């Protein structure tokens, strides 16, 4: 966007010695055929689990049985004979 | 950031102008480069597994 000067104006571009024009082009760099080498296991030996873990500890359980339950001798109480 | 590629740029190359060149002087180089020379096939699987 510049503004022409008219007292000194300019013409276009001129020719000028150029850069031996074929060392600009470049070729086209030819790719062969590759392969990912080698046989692939099918498993590897983990250095962690993969599975969850548990962030608490809680108490398990299990039941139990008492055993056999007997009589007993008990204290026993005096005859109502209006005293009680 | 901008590596030397000449399928991008056409022929780049590396100049030195010596001042004083001694006998037995050479020019030591060592390149860093990345190189693709592409691939079909990513498996090799034993399917007895």
């Amino acid at each position: 966007m510049a503004l022409i000067n008219p007292q000194f104006p300019y013409a276009g571009p001129v020719p000028i010695p150029g850069p031996a024009p074929t060392e600009t082009m470049p070729l086209l760099n030819y790719r062969v055929e590759g392969r990912i080498a080698g046989i692939q296991q099918a498993r590897q030996f983990m250095p962690f689990l993969q599975g969850p873990h548990r962030e608490v500890a809680e108490q398990t359980y299990y039941a139990i049985g008492t055993g056999i339950q007997m009589g007993q001798t008990f204290n026993q109480p005096l005859i109502n004979t209006q005293e009680g | 950031d901008k590596p030397i590629y000449t399928l991008q740029y056409g022929n780049v190359g590396f100049v030195v102008n010596p001042k004083t060149v001694n006998q037995n002087a050479r020019l030591l180089m060592g390149y860093e480069y990345f190189t693709s020379r592409t691939e079909l096939v990513n498996a090799g699987t034993i399917s007895t597994t």
